[PDB]
């Protein structure tokens, strides 16, 4: 299983969505472009690193709705 | 009995009430200092009739964000203000004469009726508590369900006219807030919001010195970014002025503001000429500020606030409803006109709000012990003493109640507080039967309060979704997540 | 109902344009 | 006017609808392309970080 090629995808298909853009969505766009190069240059750490804050929020939410273990 | 019982200890409590007279006097000119530099001024105004004044908390319930002061010498300061309400009967043999001391044999009877110094405990916590459990729930558990039936027949109306009076999209949320203790479901707070709607538009008018302006989110927002920028007061009046010209002419274009065309409100035109005065086709004589270019356009300082309540307003509400919104917020009720009633009550809620504020500088809920939040809620009148609850679900009960009393409507407050105060009582003996579920719990991330709720259409009610279970729920919940799993 | 086949419509028209994107990539690159 | 003197509760019942649907469809409305495969690779990589 790879993840770099689909970031390279999903970078491509950005910029191809660009064309279309309104120009906050063409801001929104480019700043989301600027945060995949940093994934690239980043060799996907920085990636990771945000992917385990997101998992350790989820991770912390679910034991506390558990009202009746 | 407890006559004697307070007899005995009547000598020992004098110095205790004359040291509490010293630190109310004491908290009273710090605050009251202050108030008088930090807070404006909050005009009085008097009821569509014009005989009596009339109060609602979002102009005179004032919240001292920044108050150098501990949530226990507040409580103090509060309770003994209380305790000073309760000394009156002192007065009685000084207006009556000897024989004047039967009532106060009644007063020292109860220790109920009676002020702090005539208690054993020491902690205000505990002594609250003490009073609360020994005769304030009692006393309030039993005005809540005849409070809820006067606010419902304030809403529906009286002589079988509900057919004029409620209205078809409130009707559910209607059910749900008043009529879920035959259910047993908990109740969601916008579902009390929703009774709002039976409202107008709550507008507020900033005063230039051309024309009063209504405020937006969107002006506001600018407001704060100006606040928060933290420039200089020529760059910072100057953007005020921006944003405020700015939504000057938004409105013009919208239509004027919503206060125009609002029954029992209204902008004048411009005044007429009578008569000879009439010059040919200039019919009308416009103000001095006309002559003002709009690019001065500054704000005066002063503000207008517009409720709109047509059916929550507290003046129509009459001399039952609200003494009796007294007595269950155990407020005094007796002998006095609904302007006196309508202050303590706004009082109290300003009592509240600055608790809910050092309770958050505190560092929230989490922060008080298990007697504290009893308190706090007790003191709120969304629990009663003989229900044992959790911590989370009285963390819950805390969250929904501040965000409700947040929205500064006496109204659905009080509709939330009466429907935890629905107690029955069996007939039989067996009957009801031990239970097999274990204890209601609750948390801070089952509370549904960032997020807005329609109100459900009559007879097709909607199921209730966990804010859990909305999308990037994890981010939105990741402060009450931090808060709890710490 | 009409709040399920709104989102399956959604879903499916965000399928579409990924699927109809990397379909032109694939064939401008046979191309 | 004889209301009291019927049993309605089953012509009147709650409807089945899942408000969630309609929570999730201005989810989507609101968000771009972009981002929906995006999470396709917080999933995946969120697959990969459990399976080191
Ligand atoms: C006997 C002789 C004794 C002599 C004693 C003299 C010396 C002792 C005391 C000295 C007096 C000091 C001055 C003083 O006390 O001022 C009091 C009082 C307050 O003055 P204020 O402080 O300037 O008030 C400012 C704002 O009101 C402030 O607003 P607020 O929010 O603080 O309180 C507002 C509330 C006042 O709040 C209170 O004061 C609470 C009072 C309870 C505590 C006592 O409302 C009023 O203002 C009352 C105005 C009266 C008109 C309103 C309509 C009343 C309707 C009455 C019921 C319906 C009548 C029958 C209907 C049937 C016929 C159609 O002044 C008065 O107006 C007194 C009037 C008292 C008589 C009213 C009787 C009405 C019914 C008459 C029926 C017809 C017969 C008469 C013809
Ligand atoms: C005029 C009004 C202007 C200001 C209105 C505010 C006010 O008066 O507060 C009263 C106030 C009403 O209670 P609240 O302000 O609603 O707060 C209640 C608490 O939240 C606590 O609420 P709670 O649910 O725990 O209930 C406490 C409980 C226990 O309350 C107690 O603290 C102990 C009971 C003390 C009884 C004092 C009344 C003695 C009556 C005379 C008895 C004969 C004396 C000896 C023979 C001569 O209340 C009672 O059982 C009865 C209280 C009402 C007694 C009547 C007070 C007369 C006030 C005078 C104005 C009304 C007439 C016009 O009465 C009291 O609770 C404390 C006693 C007040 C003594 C005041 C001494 C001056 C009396 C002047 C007589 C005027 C007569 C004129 C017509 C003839
Ligand atoms: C006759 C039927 C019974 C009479 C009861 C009337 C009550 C009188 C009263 O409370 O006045 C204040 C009362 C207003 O007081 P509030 O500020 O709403 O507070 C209610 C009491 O505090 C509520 O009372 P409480 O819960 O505070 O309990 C204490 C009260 C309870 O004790 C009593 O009031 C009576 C004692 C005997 C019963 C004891 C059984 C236990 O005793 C008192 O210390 C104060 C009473 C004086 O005045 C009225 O509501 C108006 C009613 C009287 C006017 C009706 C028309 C009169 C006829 C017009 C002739 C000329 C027309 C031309
Ligand atoms: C005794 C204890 C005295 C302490 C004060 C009592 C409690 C405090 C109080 O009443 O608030 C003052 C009350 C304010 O009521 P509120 O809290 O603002 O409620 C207004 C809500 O919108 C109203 O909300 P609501 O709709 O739920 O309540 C409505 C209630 C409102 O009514 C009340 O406010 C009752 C309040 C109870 C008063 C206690 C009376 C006890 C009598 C025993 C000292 C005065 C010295 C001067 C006297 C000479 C004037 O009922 C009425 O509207 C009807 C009132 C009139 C009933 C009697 C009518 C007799 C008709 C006779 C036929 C006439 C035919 C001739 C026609 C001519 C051709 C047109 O205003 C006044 O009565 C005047 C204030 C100053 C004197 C008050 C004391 C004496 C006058 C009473």
């Amino acid at each position: 299983t790879d993840v770099r090629p689909q970031l390279y995808a999903l970078q491509r298909f950005a910029k191809a969505q660009l064309k279309t853009a309104t120009e906050a969505e063409r801001a929104a766009i480019e700043a989301d472009i600027a945060r995949y190069q940093e994934y690239l240059d980043s060799d996907l750490e920085k990636l990771k690193q945000d992917v385990a804050e997101d998992t350790a929020k989820k991770q912390k939410l679910i034991p506390l709705l558990d009202r009746y273990p | 009995t407890a006559v004697v019982k307070n007899l005995a200890k009547l000598p020992a409590a004098t110095s205790q009430i004359l040291t509490n007279v010293s630190k109310l006097q004491t908290f009273h000119g710090l605050l009251e200092e202050r108030r008088d530099k930090y807070a404006p001024l909050a005009y009085h105004t008097y009821d569509n009739l014009k005989q009596k004044t009339t109060w609602h908390p979002i102009a005179h319930a004032w919240v001292d964000e920044g108050l150098p002061v501990s949530k226990k010498e507040y409580n103090e300061y509060c309770w003994l203000k209380k305790d000073m309400q309760r000394l009156l009967p002192l007065a009685s043999p000084f207006v009556f004469g000897i024989y004047g001391i039967l009532p106060l044999a009644v007063w020292l009877s109860n220790d109920g009726y009676l002020p702090s110094a005539f208690s054993s405990k020491k902690d205000i916590v505990s002594k609250k508590l003490e009073w609360y459990s020994s005769y304030g729930d009692d006393l309030r558990q039993q005005v809540g369900p005849m409070l809820q039936h006067r606010l419902k027949r304030h809403l529906r109306g009286t002589l079988n006219n509900e057919h004029r009076l409620m209205l078809d999209e409130v009707t559910e949320s209607y059910k749900e807030i008043f009529y879920s203790h035959y259910t047993g479901q908990l109740r969601d707070v916008r579902k009390c919001a929703h009774l709002r709607l039976y409202d107008g538009t709550s507008t507020v008018l900033l005063l230039t010195n051309k024309e009063p302006v209504e405020l937006t989110s969107e002006l506001l927002q600018k407001w704060n970014a100006i606040k928060a920028a933290k420039l200089s007061p020529e760059e910072e009046k100057k953007a005020r002025n921006e944003a405020l010209i700015e939504a000057y002419k938004e409105q013009e274009l919208h239509g004027g503001p919503h206060v125009k065309h609002m029954q029992g409100y209204g902008i004048p035109a411009d005044t007429p000429l009578l008569g000879e005065n009439a010059k040919g086709d200039q019919y009308t004589q416009p103000p001095e500020s006309a002559s003002i270019p709009l690019e001065q356009l500054e704000w005066t300082g002063d503000t207008v606030f517009i409720p709109a309540e047509y059916r929550t307003e507290m003046e129509d509400w009459g001399r039952e409803l609200t003494k009796l919104a007294n007595q269950f917020l155990l407020l005094p009720w007796r002998f006095v006109s609904n302007a006196w009633n309508q202050r303590r009550l706004v009082s109290w809620f300003e009592e509240i709000l600055q608790e809910d504020a050092l309770i958050a500088k505190e560092g929230g809920v989490q922060a008080l012990s298990d007697d504290e939040l009893k308190v706090a809620l007790l003191d709120r009148a969304v629990i009663r003493c003989d229900e044992e609850l959790t911590r989370g679900d009285m963390e819950a009960r805390y969250k929904e109640i501040s965000w409700l009393m947040s929205l500064r409507n006496p109204f659905i407050v009080l509709a939330w507080q009466t429907g935890y105060y629905r107690s029955t009582y069996s007939p039989e003996d067996d009957l009801p039967e031990a239970s097999i579920l274990p204890k209601l719990n609750r948390t801070v991330l089952d509370v549904d309060v960032h997020n807005e709720l329609a109100p459900d259409h009559p007879e097709k009610p909607l199921p209730r979704v966990h804010p859990a279970l909305y999308p990037n729920s994890h981010l939105a919940l990741a402060k009450e997540v931090a808060v709890l799993a710490k | 109902d009409e709040s399920a086949i709104k989102l399956a419509e959604l879903q499916k028209e965000t399928e579409r344009n990924i699927s109809s994107f990397f379909r032109d990539e694939a064939n401008k690159s046979v191309q | 006017e004889e209301c009291m003197f019927k049993d309605t509760r089953l012509d009147v019942l709650p409807p089945q609808v899942n408000p969630l649907n309609a929570i999730l469809a201005q989810h989507t409305a609101q968000t771009p392309v972009h981002r929906s495969l995006e999470k396709r690779l917080w999933t995946e990589v969120r697959a990969t970080a459990v399976s080191e």
